[PDB]
């Protein structure tokens, strides 16, 4: 099958000379036989299902069929396939909303960002530290080319730091992942909260665990790489980078951290409420003196993933819940903004200053109706996927600490004005002068965001249909005597 | 120029013209 | 498996003759017989890593 | 915890100091291009015996002060000292965010060096390599390295306090009816 | 084996011709791989970590001697490969990389001092293969002597390792004075207990430790490096440091020693900081060799040591010969030669490489990302061993520092990829000559191993479980 | 909070204060020897500066290692500023 | 003597593509704005005003939260709390 396929692969390329063609289709085959596997999963059991090891000393090109794990675990629950539908969902999204604006060197282009699609895929079957970490590290070359190679004026810059801030917090999520490893002789996700380390030793892992955290979601004060990275990243890096890679750090967050350190947990929480609360207020704020689209849609993320981590931190079910959700409502509406101002005025003007935008209602109806959609959408409206996953996430902040979740509804009102701020005036007032007219969306531009659109009201008005993947996930985690 | 905050910057810009201010709606 | 390591080492062989024909500006296909000798003798080196390895075990085993 | 003897062990500093900034003097002296005679070393010095001389005395004289007053030991007198130490090192600079940016940031790199055990090389005994570790045995105590698959209930109430769901007793035994 | 090749190397060099050179350096290539596939079953005389002593106690063998006396002997190979080969058969490779009549006999002798310093179970045996690979090393380091910059390099080589060899001597000397021996076997924990060796031990490690070029006595090295012709620089850069590294691994005389900490730090601060600045290729790769060479340093605190060193070691000289080998192949393609001894030279020279040769470009990127630590490639593992092991023992802020120093090299090792992916006005259109199939071979071959020889790390730890314990 | 923390102090622990202390720091310890003329002469006297000053700092540390502490800051601060 | 290779033949590097129409015009006044904000970091010192914002939102304002939040762990307990009950637990 390989053989033969790398052969059909190899007569395409010959034929055709574009590999974008195949890769499509190769992602589509891979959502839906992830859409078999989901029919094959059996959700009245909390175990992992679809298990496979690779690099076993008995079997190192093969499947493990043997007594002694000494390789690398992967398989699957409710909260990991969650994620791994998401994934299956974006990828030939991000391969289609690049489709004609890439010219010079496109194959190189599509085979770096399905391969990080890949990667990203993988790295939530991982079931255990290493693997984990692999998966986790081997995204930052991969993106360190497409940004410097794809990218706009300031991608050098751009790629660097999306390097060099990555590397730096996964090296202390390292020595937390090596003292694990050399203190329990394990590292599988399977049965490590049946270890109990002493309290002043899961205090100290706990750190390395966090500033990792920190890095990758990212939370205030080490947040201000993500602007640079997504501004400078081609549309399908930032697609990737907003939707997907975002979620890689809530996803830790459930499965390395609360399992292992519980207690060190429940003492640390009101230093991560208070991290949280200055991520969403003070980057709230900081948006709106922003003058770059991209930027400002770039800052929008890390106040919802602020309160996505106070959902997710706060022992509750109700949050555990509202965390999830919020992470898949935003990998729905997040892309599609990325694709209104990085994908759709960008490659019909060029630039991203906010000053040359007014008034694209008049010969650009349809994108403006798309931009008041996508907006009030990202503000939470009801119906919205995005008012779900942020009021069960307020709810549960409320719960573990009534001040500091009273205070973080708050956020309701900064996201409005950021997001409205910027609407109010790209859509009314009299057309640009500095602007020519343009078309307004095309098929496939508008495909994407329906699809986007879609999926975000589906899960706003019946959320309880992501339930029967994960609630044993909402009981898996919290720590009430 | 005029306010404490448009003043605050003064040294933060070099070789950028130092404008004084008017609220375009006056 | 044997087979399975055997299969491993010689696609290491096939991607060292593909790398070696691309650093050489060459096309994928330049000289094939030269796949066929690159998987020959990396399989080789595979299947010697892999006897070294079973006997590892035996002699763990041996010694229980 | 029995007090440090500040004025001693900071005097004690002075000396090695003075010493090591003599000897750095000489260095340079010898290193240096251009015309140099013995007593230029020191008019050539760049200060480098103060240099030495006020960070022997900062650093020594505050951690035994901070220690002695919190009858502590413990990485945050190296934080103390070390803020100190970039306290002086930052004056030379004679400006006041050059001046903050060195007190903060030796004195967080010193607590830090602190916090890891004040020391290079390791503590032998201490360390996981030459301690008890592994699952400990049928009812003993829990120490730093050792791993266990139930703890006491009541070693997580002293621990974690009362409040936010850790409790006494198990909820559903509490309010059971009879 | 080896022994034989010099003998007879020097009689058929003796009755050759000049035009002879690289034919013979070809057979001798092909002689050291026979040896290495045909004398690797004398592996199983270690299994269960059996230890032999040899030549009447002056010699030791174990599993981790006869592992670097491989690893020593493919080295050899591969670079004894870029002299017997030509990159291409215009005249300027002529003029570029042509063989040296005693070149292959200097370079073996040098592996015989290399192989006896790491079998040296008596002090009489170091003192003697030290000079040995010292004497050869300064030979090989002259033996250009059109080269002004060469020349001066081996005068300076000569001088500052004759005052080192003097330390080695004197350290040795002085711990004859206080135990009438010359072994270190003689050596128990209630001598330790007993006696204060520190002074002595810690001067016997400098010693060694400063012919390698650690800090703060490392420009002198650094300036050698840069001021060889290239393929001399693969050599010397290489062999010694691991010849010299492996002895103190195996010997143990610096367990939780504060200098050695103190040192280490150093060396890695000034390897990483150091190296920010740097323009000049050869420069850069010293100042990532000295960061190495600290990494492999905090090694040399702690017992059981053997795996961590022997993966480190093995995939940095993977590493090495790879990234040198692709500076090499990238000479064809610079507008601007600089010298014949070294015909690139600077960074910026690279330029659009990616433009001229792409695959070249992703076997540096591999190579790169490798010298950071970017899994699954083997400089992850190296480093993920040696945090395992330090983290075991207790060094918690020298671990601290060594995530600090990779984080601060990455930064001159992704100038390199950085120049290399950028923009050029004039890029190749096409080119009648290619280059050789062996040493394109070669090269895959090592981008191969770093790329895919994760695959292996279990097993190989299966074997190291019943060759080393 | 825009410009002063986000672009201001947020920057300053991080890209831009990094790369300017890198950027002394480097310049400093490749210039540890930049003057000399002779190699052989500034090489040989760092080897015999390398072995006073360690064999004085150990003596140090016999006597008490807190007294060193500020000594080898003040060492460090020498070499790379 | 020292030249690269007379066989290779160096061709210029064009990325191709189709020369759209210029749809945006630029404003040099705006492009200078929009410079300036952007790279505001390299420009950065630290003065009176740029200091106060500083340590009002990275060490007062964390201060204050964290005040809050360590003195408020655990006190309060909502859940069906009827009339005179206490709704703290300290
Ligand atoms: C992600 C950020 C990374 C930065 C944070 C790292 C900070 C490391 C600090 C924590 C830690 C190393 C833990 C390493 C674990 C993995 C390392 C993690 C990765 C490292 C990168 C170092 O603890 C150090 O703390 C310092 C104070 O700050 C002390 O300073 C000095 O204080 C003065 C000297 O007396 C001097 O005046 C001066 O010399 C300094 O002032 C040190 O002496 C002390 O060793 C603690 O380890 C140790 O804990 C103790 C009791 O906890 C353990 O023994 C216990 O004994 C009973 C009670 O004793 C318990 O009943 C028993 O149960 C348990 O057996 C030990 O066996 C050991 O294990
Ligand atoms: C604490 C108490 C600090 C008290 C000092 C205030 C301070 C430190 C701010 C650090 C904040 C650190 C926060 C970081 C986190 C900390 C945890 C900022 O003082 C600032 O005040 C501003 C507003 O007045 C000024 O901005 C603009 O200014 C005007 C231009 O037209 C407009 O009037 C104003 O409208 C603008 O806005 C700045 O110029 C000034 O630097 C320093 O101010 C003073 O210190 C001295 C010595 O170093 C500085 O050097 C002095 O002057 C130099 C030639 O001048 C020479 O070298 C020398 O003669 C001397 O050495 C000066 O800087 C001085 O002024
Ligand atoms: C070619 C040129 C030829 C020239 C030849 C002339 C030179 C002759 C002698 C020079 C020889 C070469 C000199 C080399 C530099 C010497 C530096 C040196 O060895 O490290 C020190 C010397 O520890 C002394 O206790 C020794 C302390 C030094 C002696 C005191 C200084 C006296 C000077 C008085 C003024 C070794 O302790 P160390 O690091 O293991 O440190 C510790 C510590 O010793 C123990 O507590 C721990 O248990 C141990 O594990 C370890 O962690
Ligand atoms: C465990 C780790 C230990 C070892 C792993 C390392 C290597 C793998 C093991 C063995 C390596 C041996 C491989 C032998 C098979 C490799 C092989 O196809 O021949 C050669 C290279 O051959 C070596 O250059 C032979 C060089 C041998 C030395 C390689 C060591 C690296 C490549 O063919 P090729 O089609 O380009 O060769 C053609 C053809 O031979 C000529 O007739 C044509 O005129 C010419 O155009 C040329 O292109
Ligand atoms: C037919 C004859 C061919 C043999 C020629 C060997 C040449 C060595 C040349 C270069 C060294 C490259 C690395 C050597 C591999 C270590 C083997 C071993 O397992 O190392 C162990 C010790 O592990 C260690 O310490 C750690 C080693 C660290 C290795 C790091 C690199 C890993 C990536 C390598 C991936 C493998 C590629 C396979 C391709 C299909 C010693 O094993 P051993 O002493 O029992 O000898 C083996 C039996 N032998 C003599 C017949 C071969
Ligand atoms: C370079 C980065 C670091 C690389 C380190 C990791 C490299 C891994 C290389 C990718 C290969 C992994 C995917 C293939 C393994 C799965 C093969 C398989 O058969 O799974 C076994 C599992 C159980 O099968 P079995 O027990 O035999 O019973 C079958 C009953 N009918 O059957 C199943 O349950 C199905 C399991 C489906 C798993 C979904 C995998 C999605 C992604 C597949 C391709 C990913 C390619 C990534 C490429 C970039 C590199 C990361
Ligand atoms: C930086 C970049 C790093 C890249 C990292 C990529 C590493 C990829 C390693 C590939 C090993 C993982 C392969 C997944 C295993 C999937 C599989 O099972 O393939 C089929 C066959 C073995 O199958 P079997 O053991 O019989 O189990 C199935 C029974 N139902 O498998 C085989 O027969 C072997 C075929 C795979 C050969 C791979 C050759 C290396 C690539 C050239
Ligand atoms: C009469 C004299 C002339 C004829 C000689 C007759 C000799 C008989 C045997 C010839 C070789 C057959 C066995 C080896 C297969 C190699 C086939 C080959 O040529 O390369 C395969 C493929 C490119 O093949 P090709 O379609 O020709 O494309 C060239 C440019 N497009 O390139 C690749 O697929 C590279 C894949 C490498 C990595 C694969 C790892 C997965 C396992
Ligand atoms: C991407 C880049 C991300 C990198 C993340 C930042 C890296 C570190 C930056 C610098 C931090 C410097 C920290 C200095 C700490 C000062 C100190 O003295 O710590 C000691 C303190 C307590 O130590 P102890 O003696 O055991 O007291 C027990 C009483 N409960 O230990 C503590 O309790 C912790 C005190 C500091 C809390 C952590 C600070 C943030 C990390
Ligand atoms: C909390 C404090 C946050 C605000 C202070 C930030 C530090 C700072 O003041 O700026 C960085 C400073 C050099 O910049 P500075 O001179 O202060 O300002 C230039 C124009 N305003 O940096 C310095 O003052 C130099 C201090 C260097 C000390 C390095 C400590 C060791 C580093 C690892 C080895
Ligand atoms: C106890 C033993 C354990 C070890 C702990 C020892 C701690 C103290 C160690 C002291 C050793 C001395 C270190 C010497 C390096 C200092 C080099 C230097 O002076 O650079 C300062 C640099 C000034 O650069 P400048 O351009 O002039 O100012 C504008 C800044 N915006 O100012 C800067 O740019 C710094 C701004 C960056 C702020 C910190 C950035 C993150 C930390 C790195």
């Amino acid at each position: 099958i390989l053989l033969s396929s790398l052969y059909l692969f190899n007569r395409i390329l010959a034929w055709q000379g574009n590999v974008k063609h195949f890769y499509l289709f190769a992602s589509n085959l891979l959502l839906l036989f992830i859409v078999v596997l989901y029919i094959n999963f059996n959700t009245f059991s909390n175990s992992f299902q679809f298990n496979f090891e690779l690099f076993n000393s008995l079997n190192p090109f093969g499947l493990s069929n043997s007594d002694i794990s000494n390789g690398l675990l992967f398989g699957i629950d409710g909260l990991s396939l969650t994620f791994i539908l998401l994934t299956v969902l974006l990828i030939p999204l991000t391969l289609l909303g690049n489709w004609y604006n890439i010219n010079f060197n496109s194959n190189l282009y599509y085979t770096l960002v399905l391969a990080i699609g890949l990667v990203i895929l993988l790295n939530f079957w991982a079931l255990d530290y290493i693997s984990f970490y692999i998966l986790f590290e081997a995204t930052l070359p991969l993106l360190f080319i497409l940004i410097h190679i794809y990218g706009s004026s300031d991608s050098e810059r751009a790629s660097f730091y999306v390097l060099m801030f990555t590397l730096s917090g996964s090296l202390f999520m390292l020595l937390s992942i090596v003292v694990i490893s050399i203190v329990l002789n394990t590292t599988n996700f399977i049965n490590h909260n049946l270890f109990v380390l002493s309290l002043d030793l899961q205090t100290i892992i706990w750190l390395g665990l966090f500033i990792a955290i920190m890095v990758k979601t990212p939370l205030f004060p080490i947040h201000v790489w993500l602007p640079v990275v997504h501004s400078e990243s081609p549309l399908a890096g930032s697609m990737i980078l907003a939707g997907l890679i975002l979620k890689l750090a809530l996803y830790a967050i459930l499965r390395l951290l609360l399992p292992l350190l519980c207690e060190a947990q429940i003492l640390y929480t009101p230093m991560i409420y208070i991290i949280s609360l200055l991520t969403i207020i003070l980057t709230s704020l900081a948006t709106l003196r922003q003058i770059d689209l991209k930027v400002i849609i770039a800052y929008s993320s890390i106040s919802h993933m602020g309160i996505a981590i106070l959902g997710v931190c706060s022992n509750t079910s109700l949050g555990i819940y509202g965390s999830i959700v919020l992470g898949v409502a935003h990998g729905f509406v997040s892309p599609a903004l990325f694709l209104i101002v990085g994908g759709i005025l960008y490659d019909r003007y060029h630039i991203r200053i906010v000053n040359y935008y007014k008034g694209l209602t008049t010969y650009m109806p349809q994108l403006a109706t798309y931009i008041i959609i996508l907006s009030f959408a990202n503000i939470g409206t009801p119906l919205t996927g995005n008012f779900t996953g942020e009021f069960l996430s307020l709810q549960g902040g409320f719960i573990r600490n009534p001040i500091i979740g009273g205070i973080s509804c708050i956020s309701v009102l900064l996201a409005a004005i950021y997001q409205l701020k910027l609407t109010n005036k790209l859509t009314g007032g009299i057309s640009s002068i500095y602007m020519h007219r343009t078309n307004d969306v095309t098929i496939r531009e508008k495909f994407i965001m329906n699809i986007l659109i879609i999926s975000t009201l589906i899960i706003g008005i019946c959320p309880q249909i992501m339930y029967n993947l994960l609630y044993w996930t909402v009981n898996n985690y919290i720590y009430i005597i | 120029i005029r306010a404490s905050f448009d003043k605050a910057e003064e040294p933060m810009l070099g070789d950028y013209p130092d404008i004084d201010p008017f609220p375009a709606q006056l | 498996a044997l087979f399975t390591s055997l299969v491993g080492a010689s696609g290491l062989g096939f991607a060292t003759k593909f790398l070696s024909n691309k650093i050489r500006l060459k096309p994928a296909g330049y000289y094939p017989l030269g796949y066929v000798f690159s998987g020959v003798a990396w399989a080789g080196l595979g299947l010697v890593l892999h006897n070294v390895h079973q006997h590892s075990l035996e002699v763990l085993e041996k010694k229980k | 915890f029995h007090p440090y003897n500040t004025l001693g062990l900071a005097t004690q500093s002075a000396m090695v100091g003075l010493g090591a900034g003599v000897v750095a003097a000489a260095a340079r002296n010898s290193l240096a291009t251009g015309p140099r005679n013995i007593l230029t070393t020191f008019s050539k010095s760049g200060g480098v015996v103060t240099i030495f001389t006020g960070a022997s005395i900062a650093y020594v004289f505050t951690y035994c002060s901070a220690a002695n007053l919190r009858e502590r030991k413990d990485g945050w007198n190296h934080m103390w000292a070390g803020a100190a130490t970039g306290a002086v090192l930052g004056a030379r600079t004679k400006l006041v965010p050059a001046f903050i940016g060195w007190t903060v940031l030796c004195g967080a790199a010193c607590g830090l060096f602190g916090w890891t055990g004040a020391r290079f090389n390791a503590d032998r005994k201490a360390s996981l390599e030459q301690s008890p570790k592994g699952f400990v045995q049928e009812d003993a105590h829990q120490t730093f390295w050792e791993v266990v698959h139930r703890r006491p209930l009541s070693l997580t109430v002293e621990q974690l306090g009362e409040g936010r769901g850790i409790n006494a007793v198990p909820i559903a035994t509490a309010t059971e009816a009879p | 084996m080896l022994i034989l090749a010099i003998i007879s190397l020097i009689t058929f060099v003796s009755m050759s011709k000049l035009s002879d050179n690289r034919a013979i350096i070809r057979l001798i290539n092909i002689y050291l791989i026979l040896v290495l596939v045909l004398d690797s079953f004398l592996y199983l005389l270690f299994l269960n970590n059996q230890t032999y002593t040899v030549m009447g106690e002056l010699l030791i063998f174990n599993s981790f001697t006869f592992y670097i006396d491989m690893l020593i002997y493919f080295i050899m190979i591969v670079i004894s490969s870029l002299y017997g080969y030509n990159l291409y058969n215009n005249n300027l490779y002529k003029t570029l990389f042509e063989p040296k009549k005693e070149l292959i006999i200097l370079f073996l002798i040098n592996i015989l001092g290399a192989l006896l310093i790491v079998h040296s179970n008596d002090f009489i045996t170091l003192f003697v293969a030290i000079e040995l690979q010292s004497y050869s090393i300064y030979l090989i380091t002259a033996i250009y002597n059109s080269s002004y910059k060469a020349s001066k390099a081996s005068m300076l080589y000569f001088f500052m390792g004759g005052i080192l060899s003097i330390l080695i001597a004197y350290s040795i000397n002085t711990y004859y004075s206080v135990l009438n021996s010359y072994t270190l076997h003689s050596l128990d924990s209630l001598i330790i207990n007993t006696l204060d060796l520190n002074l002595i031990l810690i001067a016997l490690s400098l010693g060694l430790l400063f012919k390698i070029g650690i800090a703060p006595l490392h420009k002198w090295l650094i300036s050698i490096y840069e001021n060889t012709p290239i393929l001399i620089t693969i050599y010397i850069s290489l062999i010694p440091k691991i010849s010299i590294l492996s002895y103190l691994v195996l010997s143990n005389i610096s367990i939780n020693s504060l200098v050695i900490s103190i040192l280490a730090i150093l060396t890695l601060l000034v390897g990483s900081v150091g190296g920010l600045l740097q323009i000049k290729i050869k420069r850069l790769l010293a100042f990532s060799g000295l960061t190495n060479a600290g990494y492999m340093m905090l090694l040399l605190l702690l017992n059981n040591n053997e795996f961590s060193y022997l993966y480190y070691i093995t995939q940095y000289s993977i590493s090495h010969l790879a990234i040198f080998m692709i500076i090499i192949f990238s000479i064809y393609y610079i507008n601007y030669i600089n010298n014949q001894y070294n015909p690139i030279i600077y960074v910026n020279q690279l330029k659009g490489l990616i433009h001229d040769n792409a695959y070249l470009v992703l076997s540096m990127a591999i190579v790169v990302f490798s010298f950071i630590g970017i899994p699954p490639l083997l400089g992850f593992f190296g480093k993920l061993n040696i945090l395992m092991s330090i983290l075991n023992n207790g060094y918690y802020f020298i671990s601290i520092v060594l995530i600090v120093a990779s984080l601060i090299s990455a930064l001159y090792y992704l100038y390199l990829l950085n120049v290399s992916i950028q923009d050029k006005n004039n890029i190749l259109i096409n080119s009648n000559e290619t280059v050789s199939s062996v040493l394109s071979y070669i090269l895959s071959s090592l981008i191969i191993l770093i790329t895919f020889g994760f695959i292996y790390n279990s097993l190989i730890i299966d074997i190291f479980n019943v060759y080393f314990n | 909070i825009a410009h002063h923390v986000d672009k201001g102090s947020l920057y300053r622990l991080g890209p831009v204060g990094i790369n300017r202390l890198l950027n002394k720091a480097s310049y400093n310890v490749i210039n540890l020897s930049s003057n000399t003329r002779s190699s052989l002469s500034m090489n040989s006297m760092l080897i015999l500066i390398t072995i006073v000053s360690l064999l004085l700092l150990v003596l140090v540390m016999n006597v008490n290692f807190i007294i060193v502490i500020p000594v080898l800051i003040s060492i460090l601060y020498i070499l790379f500023s | 003597e020292l030249k690269p290779s007379s066989a290779i033949q160096r061709g210029p590097l064009n990325k191709g593509g189709w020369d759209a129409p210029h749809a945006l015009h630029n404003d040099g006044a705006i492009d200078r704005y929009a410079h300036w904000r952007t790279f505001y970091q390299e420009r950065f010192k630290y003065t009176r005003a740029t200091g106060k914002s500083t340590l009002i939102f990275l060490v007062a304002f964390p201060a204050l939260i964290g005040y809050v939040a360590y003195q408020s762990e655990g006190l309060f307990e909502f859940a069906g709390k009827r009339r005179g009950e206490s709704v703290t637990t300290r």
